[PDB]
């Protein structure tokens, strides 16, 4: 249905976050999406109505940069090679830029769905 | 299962027909056919091979006709019912010793000599297993006894064969002149049975070489042509002119 | 001559292309048949019925 | 020809441990059966010894079988 | 306008072969659809000729096959090619299914395509089982007897459907006649289902290894993907030609060159190798009906994959846990096939039970847990970057 | 024969029943297997009795 | 024609249903001017070495474990049904 994650309950307890930081570092290094010069939010599926609407509300600069990044990544994937270690996606630039818009759209849809189902309890 | 009830693993040899560019040994084929006719034509049936098959492989046409003209066959109805025997033709199958399976069972205790047309291809080992079975008759070791009507043979499943030693020393007189030991004769019989299983080996292995060569050349050309056509895409260059507002 | 004449003759029009393809195929079939016949004949020496004929039947 | 070469390979130094096991069989099992016990059959050692002998002997003889 | 874009039949051909936008970076694992289509075409064409010399009767079926093999001109080629193509069909089917599973091609917009493929796989299995029973070999007769009895697990009309299918009381002439007719009929239905498969897929395009959208850099099919398939076609031709010219009965068990004796009980009764894992799964469950249910579920569980894969990304190119567990599952599948092949002895039944437990655990416990864990780890690392 | 499908001989064997010389096994007078390579007992048909005639099937 | 079809995500040439692009210059050469079999061996060898060193254990571990248990199972099953195994 939708992606799920226990990414907040662990944040509730600081000790669990402190314990799981190195494992998350190693896992993100092992994933290897940064070797293609991409960002994580690019890989999210866009085939429903929510993400299609969200992608049309981004700033123009973000859309153009995303288009260039995707095209360069696919051009590299054509020849089965990666960029040198200098041109890798640094952690500072690997921020979440699509999640808030999707959250806003989902909130709007959920509000409409809530209004849809109502009852009168006298 | 238990090693006794599954038999001994067959030995491995090298045959001329097992290579990649080799056919049969037709002299061995003819000698094996002679041994077959003079030994196991009495009980084992090969009712899937015609006299015309041996023409041009182990015998000439005149030889095949002369040899086949000595077997009496049964033909269709006469002018008033009846059934009349024939001197044999070149389009008949080799004669089966028994008229039906029940007669074979009655004659040989309770066993049933299997048909030899497709036995080599239908056994776990083929030529090696058949040769080892033929040459593997030994006296039983202490502790295991064989009842009357059975023989000890480790290569047979259960180590109890219903046969007797079929190939003794100097059982057949070879036309070529080779001595007829229990090793040479078994090898020739195995070769002939393998031929009877797959008579099309020579033509198949002759066609395969040319087919493989042509296909290899075609594949080698395709691997180059794809790289030729797919060149202006694998070597693209993409530049990003940042769109300043 | 050079290399432009070759393009002018066969590789100029599709009609003059398919005919070359078919003729080359016809010749290549014969060439490959001769090659495989020679190699198979060389492979088997003293192992076929034609070369074991005198041993058996010539003595009758 | 095959029997002689197989016997020679049986007495050859190549297969001597399996032959030792088969000898210990023959002694023990013969004593057991002549005592009057029919419960033991070490056909496995005969299998091993025969396999060793045949592997030793068959390639030698098979070359001259023409 | 070009004629290819105007005439309706030429337009149909063009929209699917000449000018079709496709992703520009699909690897060599996307070449198996054409291979499957060519194998199916070869099978149908060769079977049409093979039906010209076969007599469908229990008393006279083996001699007809032998006459085909050793009396007709180049009949051995026909028989060996049909058998080996039917064998290669399942290899390419397994490769297609593995490609679809590994790169996550089942999680929309292409899910009808996956279901149609699953149905096609079921029909292919049924057709192969019907086909291999025809030559009236020993394993053919005995395996037909063993497999056909599985219909008795139905509660009410069980033990009557078996007799209706047998057309009597045991495998006899009517059974062979019905099997021949159904084996002749089914491949055309399979071809129609494949046409529907292609039609369903065409409306949304194919995926790419990266798992991201490819609506930015597209290239037409010809000549860029009409030549990439030729290499695989020629390689498969080389393989099948070698297997049919130097070792025709190389995929075949030694207990198949004997006439079916209805009294001779074979030591081991097993089907062909491509159906071995399901037979291994069936024999694991001590109960009877539960075994049939599990065997059917082992193939019908592919439909439930879309609704139990909670992943924020599509594919396995950027998911180490999936990369590990997919190969582990493939090894488990191979081990299951090996266990099904061998005897049901002491250690083998325990190994088969363990393999079945893992196989049925993979599609229910492993996938959601590791997908959720990957999502959680990635989100946790991404949430503490600037700090 | 339940072992490899052969025709046994009756009124014989060590146990006074059916005897199979194809593989040297004996079936008891009651019809079951006692010794030999035969795994299981003999099979029983679904016959019915009608006076002096028995119908098998 | 018309017929008022449904909604898809592919379209056709000209309108492929993608985001608007800007300032992406692309150069390519002619197949008759470039040279096939140029740098193929070097790049292919480097890519194969990198792929082997990168993926590697992902395939190495499960197959190795499966082979080990296969060999152990075969050996143990052969031993148990022998003479000394049953005892
Ligand atoms: C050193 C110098 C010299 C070295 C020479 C060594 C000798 C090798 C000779 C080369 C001949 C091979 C041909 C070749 O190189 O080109 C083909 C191919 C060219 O690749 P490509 O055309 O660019 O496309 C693939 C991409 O590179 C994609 O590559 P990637 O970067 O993504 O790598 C991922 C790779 C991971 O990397 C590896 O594993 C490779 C590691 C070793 C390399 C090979 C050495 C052996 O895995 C995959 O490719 C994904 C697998 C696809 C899944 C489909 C198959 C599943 C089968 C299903 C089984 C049953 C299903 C059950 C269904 C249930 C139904 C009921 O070369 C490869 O790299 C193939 C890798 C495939 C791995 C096979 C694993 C077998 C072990
Ligand atoms: C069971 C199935 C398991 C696997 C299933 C999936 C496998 C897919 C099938 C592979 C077939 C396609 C393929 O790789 O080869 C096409 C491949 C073309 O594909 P491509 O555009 O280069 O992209 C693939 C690259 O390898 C891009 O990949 P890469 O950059 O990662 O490089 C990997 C490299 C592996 O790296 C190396 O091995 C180092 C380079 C040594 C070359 C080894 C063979 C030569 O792979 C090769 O280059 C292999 C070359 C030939 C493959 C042998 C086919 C066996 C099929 C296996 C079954 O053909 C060649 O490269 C052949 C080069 C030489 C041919 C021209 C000869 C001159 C003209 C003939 C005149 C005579 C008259
Ligand atoms: C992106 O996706 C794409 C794919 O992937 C990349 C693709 O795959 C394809 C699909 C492309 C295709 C090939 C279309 C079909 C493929 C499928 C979708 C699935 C497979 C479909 C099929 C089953 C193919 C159809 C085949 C059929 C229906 C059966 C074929 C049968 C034969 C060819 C006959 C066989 C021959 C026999 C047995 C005998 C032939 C007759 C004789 C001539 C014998 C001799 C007899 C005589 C001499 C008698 C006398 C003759 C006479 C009377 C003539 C004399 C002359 C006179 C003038 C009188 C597309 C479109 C696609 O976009
Ligand atoms: C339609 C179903 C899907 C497809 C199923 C596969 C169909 C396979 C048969 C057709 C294969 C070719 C398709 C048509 C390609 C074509 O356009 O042919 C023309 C080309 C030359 O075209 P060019 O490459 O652009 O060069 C230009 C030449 N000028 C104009 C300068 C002279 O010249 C050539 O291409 C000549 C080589 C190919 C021609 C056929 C000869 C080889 C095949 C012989 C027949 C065997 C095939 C039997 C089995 C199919
Ligand atoms: C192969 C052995 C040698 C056999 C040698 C003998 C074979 C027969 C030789 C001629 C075969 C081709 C017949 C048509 C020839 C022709 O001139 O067609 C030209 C046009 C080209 O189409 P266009 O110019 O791009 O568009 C025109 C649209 N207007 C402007 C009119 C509105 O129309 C087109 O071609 C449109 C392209 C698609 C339609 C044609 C597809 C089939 C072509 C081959 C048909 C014959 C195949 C025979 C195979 C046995
Ligand atoms: C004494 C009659 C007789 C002789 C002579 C004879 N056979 Fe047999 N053969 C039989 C019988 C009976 C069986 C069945 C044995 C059994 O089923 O245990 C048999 C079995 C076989 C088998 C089947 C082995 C198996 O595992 O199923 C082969 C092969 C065979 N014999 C080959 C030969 C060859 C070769 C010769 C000639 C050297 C030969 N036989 C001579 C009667 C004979
Ligand atoms: C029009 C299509 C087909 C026809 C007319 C056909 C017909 C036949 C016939 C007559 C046989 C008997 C072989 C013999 O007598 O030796 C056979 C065998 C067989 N067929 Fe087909 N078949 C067709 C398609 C297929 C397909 C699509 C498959 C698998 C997907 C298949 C798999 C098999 C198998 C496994 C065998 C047994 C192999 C063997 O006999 O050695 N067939 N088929
Ligand atoms: C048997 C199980 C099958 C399944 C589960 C299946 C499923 C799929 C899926 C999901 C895709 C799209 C993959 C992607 O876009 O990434 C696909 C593609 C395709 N399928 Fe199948 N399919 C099956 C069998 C077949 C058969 C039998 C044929 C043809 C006879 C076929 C022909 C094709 C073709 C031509 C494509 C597009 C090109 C390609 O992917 O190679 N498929 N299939
Ligand atoms: S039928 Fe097998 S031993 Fe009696």
């Amino acid at each position: 249905m939708k992606p799920v994650s226990l990414a907040k309950y662990i944040q509730k307890s600081p000790f669990l976050t402190k314990l799981l930081l190195p494992i998350s570092n190693a896992y993100v290094h092992l994933s290897g999406y940064r070797k293609y010069g991409l960002r994580y939010d690019d890989l999210m599926l866009e085939e429903n109505d929510d993400t299609q609407k969200a992608l049309s509300r981004l700033p123009k600069m973000e859309s153009y940069d995303r288009v260039y990044r995707i095209r360069r990544a696919m051009q590299l994937s054509i020849e089965n090679k990666i960029l040198p270690k200098s041109e890798w996606t640094k952690p500072e630039e690997d921020y979440h830029y699509l999640r808030p818009v999707l959250a806003e759209v989902i909130a709007e849809r959920k509000e409409r769905e809530a209004f849809d189902a109502l009852i009168v309890k006298k | 299962g238990t090693p006794k009830e599954e038999g001994l693993h067959f030995i491995q040899h090298d045959w001329p027909q097992s290579k990649v560019l080799s056919g049969f040994d037709h002299a061995s084929l003819r000698r094996g056919f002679q041994v077959y006719r003079e030994v196991c034509s009495a009980c084992h049936s090969l009712n899937l091979i015609a006299w015309r098959h041996l023409v041009g492989v182990t015998h000439t046409a005149d030889e095949a006709k002369q040899m086949a003209s000595e077997v009496e066959y049964e033909d269709g109805p006469d002018d008033e019912g009846n059934m009349f025997k024939r001197p044999g033709k070149l389009s008949d199958f080799l004669p089966p010793p028994y008229p039906n399976v029940e007669a074979a069972r009655a004659s040989n205790n309770g066993a049933a000599p299997p048909d030899l047309s497709c036995v080599v291809r239908g056994r776990h080992g083929g030529q090696d297993y058949i040769y080892s079975l033929l040459t593997g008759y030994t006296e039983p070791p202490a502790g295991v006894e064989v009842p009357d009507g059975m023989n000890f043979n480790p290569f047979f499943p259960g180590t109890q064969i219903a046969m007797a030693r079929p190939l003794f020393d100097d059982a057949v007189e070879f036309e070529d002149g080779t001595p007829a030991t229990t090793a040479q004769a078994a090898k020739d019989v195995v070769n002939f049975l393998h031929w009877a299983s797959e008579p099309e080996l020579d033509i198949r292995k002759k066609m395969g070489f040319q087919v493989i060569t042509v296909l290899t050349i075609l594949t080698a050309l395709s691997m180059w042509y794809k790289r030729f056509k797919w060149t202006p895409i694998k070597n693209r260059k993409i530049f990003y002119q940042r769109p300043i507002k | 001559m050079a290399s432009s004449t070759i393009y002018n003759i066969f590789f100029r029009r599709n009609s003059s292309f398919y005919a070359t393809i078919f003729v080359s195929a016809f010749f290549a079939k014969i060439g490959f048949d001769v090659f495989t016949d020679s190699v198979w004949k060389r492979a088997n020496a003293g192992l076929t019925w034609d070369e074991v004929k005198p041993r058996f039947l010539n003595k009758d | 020809p095959l029997e002689k070469m197989t016997q020679e390979c049986m007495d050859a130094p190549d297969c001597k441990e399996v032959k030792h096991h088969f000898e210990e069989c023959t002694a023990r099992v013969t004593k057991k059966v002549e005592q009057g016990d029919k419960s033991e059959d070490c056909i496995e050692e005969f299998f091993h010894l025969y396999h060793c002998a045949r592997d030793c002997a068959d390639p030698k003889v098979f070359k001259v079988l023409v | 306008m070009k004629i290819l874009k105007s005439n309706p039949f030429l337009a149909l051909a063009n929209n699917y072969m000449i000018d079709a936008p496709e992703p520009s970076n699909i690897s060599y694992f996307w070449n198996f659809g054409s291979l499957l289509a060519c194998v199916l075409v070869i099978q149908i064409v060769i079977g049409i000729l093979l039906a010209c010399f076969y007599i469908p009767n229990m008393d006279l079926a083996f001699l007809s096959v032998e006459r085909i093999v050793r009396d007709v001109n180049y009949g051995f080629l026909l028989r060996a090619f049909h058998a080996n193509g039917a064998s290669f069909f399942f290899i390419f089917l397994y490769l297609h299914i593995g490609r679809g599973l590994y790169y996550g091609s089942y999680k929309y917009p292409r899910t009808m395509t996956w279901n149609i493929g699953v149905i096609i796989f079921l029909l292919t299995i049924i057709t192969a089982f019907l086909g291999y029973c025809l030559p009236a070999n020993q394993m053919s007769f005995w395996g037909a007897t063993v497999i056909t009895n599985l219909l008795s697990a139905v509660p009410f009309i069980g033990d009557d459907l078996v007799h209706l299918l047998w057309g009597g009381f045991s495998v006899s002439n009517p059974t062979l006649n019905r099997f021949f007719s159904l084996h002749y009929l089914m491949p055309f239905v399979i071809a129609a289902l494949s046409v529907m498969h292609l039609i369903a897929l065409h409306t949304n395009g194919s995926s790419n290894p990266l798992g991201v959208t490819a609506n930015m850099d597209r290239i037409p099919m010809n000549p860029y993907y009409l030549i990439k398939d030729l290499i695989t076609i020629f390689i498969f031709l080389i393989g099948i030609n070698y297997m049919a010219f130097y070792n025709p009965y190389g995929f075949m068990e030694p207990d198949c060159a004997l006439p079916a004796d209805p009294l001779k009980t074979p030591m081991s009764i097993v089907p062909e190798w491509y159906l071995l894992p399901f037979y291994a799964i069936l024999r694991a469950i001590p109960n009877f009906q539960l075994g049939v249910i599990a065997m059917l579920l082992s193939i019908l569980v592919l439909l439930l994959l879309p609704l139990l894969d909670f992943s924020a990304i599509r594919g396995n190119s950027f998911n180490p846990f999936g990369k590990f567990f997919f190969w582990t599952f493939v090894a488990d599948f191979v081990i299951l096939a090996w266990i099904g092949g061998s005897h049901p002895e002491n250690v083998f039944i325990t190994i088969g039970a363990i393999a079945t437990i893992f196989y049925f655990s993979y599609f229910f416990i492993l996938i959601p847990v590791y997908t959720i864990l990957g999502n959680t780890l990635i989100d946790l690392n991404l949430s503490s970057i600037k700090r | 024969c339940t072992h490899l499908g052969c025709v046994p001989i009756g009124e014989a064997g060590d146990y006074g029943g059916w005897f199979c010389p194809c593989h040297g096994s004996h079936y008891d007078i009651s019809g079951r297997i006692r010794r030999g390579p035969a795994p299981l007992n003999l099979a029983i048909p679904a016959y019915t009795f009608e006076g002096s005639k028995i119908i098998i099937g | 024609g018309g017929a008022a079809g449904g909604k898809t995500y592919l379209g056709w040439w000209g309108h492929l249903g993608g985001p608007k692009q800007k300032g992406i210059i692309t150069y390519s050469l002619s197949p008759f001017q470039q040279r096939p079999m140029a740098g193929f061996f070097k790049t292919s060898t480097q890519n194969m070495f990198r792929r082997v060193m990168t993926e590697g254990l992902y395939v190495a571990i499960p197959f190795g474990i499966a082979y080990y248990i296969y060999c152990w199972g075969k050996e143990r099953n052969e031993f148990l049904n022998s003479k000394h195994g049953r005892h």
